[PDB]
């Protein structure tokens, strides 16, 4: 069919809209007051006990930047995707795991300290050192340098606020713990606005409805990946023989990915006009994602049931 | 369809500063990207790079490190190359292409009419035609050919014409290549050597670069 | 990198002929991820941008007519026209984008004929041009098909080759054939003390090479 671009197109004012920017500010205060709640629950103790002994930190190192960019190419390569499609997975991959992956970790309920050490250490090691194995892993796709393009503010920006609201809930703890309750009833209510908030979100600001005609076997391979990701992790810490407690929170922080880099990045490098659904790829990846967490919860208190 | 519009024909000193322009206005301009090629006259086509007018990004050939130097406007969708480093050698004619870019420049389906560029010392000089006639003792034959030579000038703008002669039979015009700076170009003409006395032949060249249209006729020896 | 070469770079082709010309690049430059071969072949008419023909090696561009047909993957690719006109006189260059942008050599295409009549010139410099402050003898050759001759000049027995110049015509449409021309340049007061200027051009069309001499 030669090569032309996708007739898919974005509203000129979707650049600048207020409603996008409102939508941002009120997610960033959403991630802010989850993260405060979520490091309520946690104490120095553990955090430098597993900072001390780092072999969960490197198990989780070696498998989210030793075999998860390996498997993103080689998934890219066997299922004969195209060259955006193929970039957009490896840096789907590459990516380091985000809080979702945390807040799923409380959902389990294991190892929150490790949890948190896991996520802020994959972030820095990210910022350090993602662009030369980017670099290394897409020989034959986007032969540009690609180097000066990876997020790095925002990286630090996004470290910055994950790391304060849990060094805040944690000193809260620690020095005067009589306001729980208050906290906790905050942290329901926001939830709940969260549900709100995403359901307004899905209704009236997608826009385009068209990702059912997106190519069944990307939507495939996007499937495949975290389910490949928390099967992958969970052996891995299987055969290393620690404790029970890490397996399913270092599996399932594996598993997860941050998408927010990668549609930064495919935002960048191409024009919206040229990308069709894969614009809207990282926001169903994101879904999917979320889908199998939610499986694997109800596996687990199914488990835990009998 | 949508065509590739070219800034047109330039000269230049062998030491200066030269830009391109090549413009497009028939789709939207960041959706593709724009390649240069290098054509020296005989030589078949070379590369040179691409830039993407989206996010500014340019590739360059190994050549062109130096000299090679591509930028682009969004407002007046227009892509500019410069050189800035010039020789003698370096006069060819350059084309810009339009290829579709998501990871590999696939082909390029639609180009520019070219731009012509030469380099040189300049400084426009009058041909100077001069006529051939034989007759150095050969005993010549049925037919015979006839030409006028022209030396000493310096524009590629020049044409030469037989009213009296053959007029689109029999006539040849060779091209000019350069030589000393100065390029020549000859031209012949057959006429029967019998019809020959009876009707003068006079060769006229046309130089619209100047104001110099000289006509003479040649003389036997 | 990568190296384009195209083995024939020049042919001669009748009616009903078909060229199919072959480059065989330096790699195997196709994409084991996407089957789609990088491969592109243009065509460029003389005094005319380059038309683009075949893209993917195997599929071509809409609205070039059906004779045109590439076929080929892994490292050869061969392009065929089958009933060839008269206005698919042009080069091709079968440029390649797998890892960098290549273009090939180039061929050349033409038009067959039975023999070569080529006619032989001498013109000595004008009166007047002698006055100018230099010699100039020009000859040229006339009506001959083949592009491989050689001319040369002999002087008093001895030769030179020294300030000699050859210009090509561009085949015309007007017959198959093309001329070529040779000029020698001299400045005064080192013209007139040798004489000679004997002429010699060797063709194939004969065993014996054709010589013309000149005097005073």
């Amino acid at each position: 069919n030669a090569s032309a671009p996708f007739n898919f197109t974005l509203p000129p004012n979707f650049g600048k809209r207020p409603t996008d920017l409102a939508l941002s500010v009120i997610l960033v205060f959403m991630l802010f007051f989850i993260m405060l709640s979520l490091g309520c629950t946690m104490e120095f103790s553990k955090i430098k006990a597993h900072l001390w002994k780092p072999k969960g930190l490197a198990i989780a190192l070696v498998a989210q930047y030793g075999i998860m960019p390996l498997t993103a190419f080689v998934l890219g390569k066997v299922f004969r995707l195209k060259n955006i499609e193929a970039l957009a997975i490896l840096v789907c991959g590459c990516s380091p795991g985000g809080n979702l992956s945390n807040v799923f970790s409380l959902a389990m309920k294991g190892d929150m300290n490790l949890s948190i050490v896991m996520t802020t250490c994959s972030t820095f090691c990210a910022l350090g050192m993602m662009p030369l194995l980017l670099y290394i892993y897409s020989r034959g796709i986007y032969d540009g340098d690609l180097k000066d393009k990876v997020p790095y503010k925002g990286i630090v920006i996004s470290l910055v606020l994950v790391l304060i609201p849990c060094t805040i809930g944690i000193v809260l703890k620690s020095k005067r713990p009589q306001y729980m309750r208050y906290v906790i009833k905050g942290g329901m209510i926001i939830i709940l606005l969260c549900s709100v908030a995403v359901t307004v979100l899905s209704a009236i600001n997608v826009g385009k409805s068209i990702m059912f005609a997106m190519t069944p076997l990307l939507i495939a391979t996007s499937s495949l990946m975290p389910f490949i990701g928390f099967l992958l992790g969970y052996v891995l810490s299987a055969l290393f023989c620690l404790n029970g407690r890490c397996r399913r929170t270092v599996s399932m922080e594996t598993g997860c990915a941050n998408v927010q880099l990668c549609s930064t990045i495919l935002n960048v490098a191409f024009p919206p006009e040229v990308i069709g659904p894969l614009f809207f790829f990282p926001l169903l990846y994101m879904i999917f994602q979320l889908g199998e967490g939610l499986l694997l919860i109800a596996i687990f208190w199914c488990y835990e049931k009998f | 369809e949508v065509q590739l519009q070219q800034s047109g024909p330039e000269l230049v000193k062998p030491g200066a500063s030269v830009k391109m322009s090549c413009k497009a206005s028939g789709y939207t301009f960041t959706s593709y990207i724009i390649h240069w090629v290098k054509q020296k006259p005989g030589q078949g086509l070379e590369w040179i790079g691409y830039i993407n007018p989206y996010n500014d990004g340019t590739k360059y050939n190994e050549k062109f490190k130096g000299k090679g130097t591509l930028t682009s406007d969004k407002s007046s969708s227009t892509a500019y190359m410069e050189l800035s480093s010039l020789t003698s050698e370096d006069s060819a004619v350059y084309y810009c292409a339009r290829s579709y870019y998501d990871g590999i420049p696939h082909y390029f389906d639609y180009w520019g009419q070219g731009t012509t560029l030469t380099v040189s010392s300049a400084k426009t000089t009058p041909p100077s035609v001069y006529p051939l006639a034989p007759g150095c003792g050969d005993t010549t034959g049925s037919s015979v050919t006839l030409g006028c030579l022209v030396k000493g000038y310096f524009p590629e703008s020049v044409t030469v014409t037989w009213n009296s002669g053959s007029l689109s039979s029999s006539v040849h015009t060779f091209p000019a290549l350069l030589q000393s700076g100065l390029y020549t170009m000859s031209s012949s003409v057959t006429v029967p050597s019998s019809t020959w006395p009876s009707q003068t032949v006079t060769c006229s060249v046309a130089h619209p670069a100047s104001s110099t249209t000289v006509d003479k006729k040649l003389e036997p020896s | 990198d990568i190296v384009m070469t195209q083995s024939p770079s020049s042919l001669a082709v009748s009616a009903g002929e078909k060229v199919t010309m072959s480059c065989k690049s330096s790699q195997s430059l196709f994409n084991s991820r996407t089957r789609r071969n990088y491969l592109a072949w243009y065509q460029q008419k003389p005094g005319q941008s380059p038309k683009l023909l075949i893209y993917w090696a195997s599929t071509r561009e809409s609205g070039v007519p059906d004779r045109f047909t590439g076929s080929g993957s892994g490292t050869d690719f061969t392009l065929t026209i089958s009933s060839v006109q008269a206005e698919d006189l042009a080069v091709y260059y079968c440029k390649q984008s797998y890892y960098l942008l290549t273009f090939g050599a180039g061929t050349k295409l033409e038009l067959k004929r039975a023999d070569a009549a080529p006619t032989v010139s001498i013109f000595p410099p004008s009166s007047e041009q002698l006055t100018s402050g230099g010699a100039s003898v020009v000859c040229f050759l006339n009506n001959f098909y083949p592009k491989d001759i050689n001319v040369k000049w002999k002087i008093d027995g001895s030769e030179r080759q020294n300030g000699v110049l050859n210009s090509w015509t561009d085949q015309d449409s007007k017959d198959s054939t093309y001329s070529m021309s040779s000029t020698l340049t001299l400045t005064k007061d080192e013209y007139e003390r040798h004489n000679s200027y004997t002429c010699e051009a060797t063709h194939k069309t004969s065993t014996s090479p054709i010589v013309k001499s000149f005097n005073r």
